[PDB]
């Protein structure tokens, strides 16, 4: 995360981490959507060209957890995994379309304080919510500055970071760049006349951007940090893969598994 | 039926350091 | 840099 802040304890119980068993390896972030699932991007699990192709026994699930590196004895949870599912359809080739995939725990966690699952939200939730300019949140243990030769510094953060983003109009996401964007994603950033910074970055991948809800008071997953082109840079939005979009297909592998 | 709903947080009525940002942009 | 973990999990 560019430009954020870092989390204050329990602000995202449903924050998770993606460990490699070995190498250790932060590989990236995902998102309790119950005691035995967890939602994160399909790339973080499968993306050819960088040769990924991760099992169920490659990996780790922690839970609860807010420092990076420290095991935090009594307060996370390491779950292990049963089962890996990408959408069918998930695009690695051009453009990342499709970019989800969901993780089925082995053994339900238990609840606490650390941890908790966040809500996937409904049309309504979704047509109220999904609107330009209203802000949306974004946790992870990413970079925190786009990684390039000249930075002096330490480039990876010691707690969760969080940052809060406005949702940017469909057709300022597509001028930005030259990437084939889809209705499968969406963009959120700062426009260059608000003149302010922020942003997910590498490492921060199947992290959620979640939303609270007047009408309820919940949180609610609306996206999942999916891609860029660099990290904070001017004139560039980040993109995310719209949940509730997918979310029929989220329905049917929990239904049937 | 419990989602979204943080222990630390809404459960206490506490609210976060940024929440109500979020808040002021709807 | 990560502690390292309960290598049953390992
Ligand atoms: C990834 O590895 C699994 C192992 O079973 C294999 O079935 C699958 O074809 C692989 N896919 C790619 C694109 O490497």
């Amino acid at each position: 995360i560019v430009e954020g802040s870092d989390a204050e304890i329990g602000m995202s119980p449903w924050q998770v981490m993606l460990f490699r068993k070995s190498p250790q390896e932060l590989l990236c972030g995902a998102s309790l959507i119950s005691d035995r699932w967890v939602l994160t991007a399909a790339h973080c699990l499968l993306y050819p060209p960088w040769d990924k192709n991760f099992t169920e026994n490659d990996l780790l699930v922690r839970i609860g957890k807010h420092s990076r590196t420290r095991y935090e004895r009594n307060i996370e949870k390491i779950s292990m995994l049963e089962k890996i599912y990408i959408h069918p359809r998930y695009n690695w080739r051009e453009n990342l379309d499709r970019d989800i995939a969901l993780m089925k725990l082995k053994k339900p966690v238990a609840f606490s304080d650390y941890i908790h699952p966040v809500c996937l939200p409904d049309r309504e939730t979704a047509a109220s919510l999904l609107q330009a300019g209203y802000k949306g949140r974004v946790t992870g243990w990413g970079n925190l500055k786009e990684t390039w030769t000249a930075n002096v510094g330490k480039g990876q953060p010691s707690v969760l970071q969080v940052v809060n983003l406005p949702i940017v109009e469909r057709p300022v996401c597509k001028d930005s760049t030259r990437i084939r964007i889809t209705d499968n994603m969406f963009c959120a950033g700062y426009k260059p006349d608000e003149g302010k910074r922020g942003d997910a970055c590498e490492g921060d991948s199947g992290g959620p951007f979640v939303m609270k809800s007047p009408f309820n008071n919940r949180w609610y997953q609306m996206g999942i940090v999916s891609w860029g082109e660099g990290c904070d840079r001017d004139g560039k939005y980040g993109f995310y893969t719209h949940v509730f979009r997918l979310k029929k297909w989220i329905q049917k592998v929990i239904d049937q598994f | 039926a419990d989602c979204g709903l943080r222990p630390l947080f809404e459960k206490k009525s506490l609210e976060d350091k940024t929440e109500r940002e979020l808040l002021e942009s709807y | 840099d990560f502690e390292e973990i309960p290598e049953e999990y390992l």
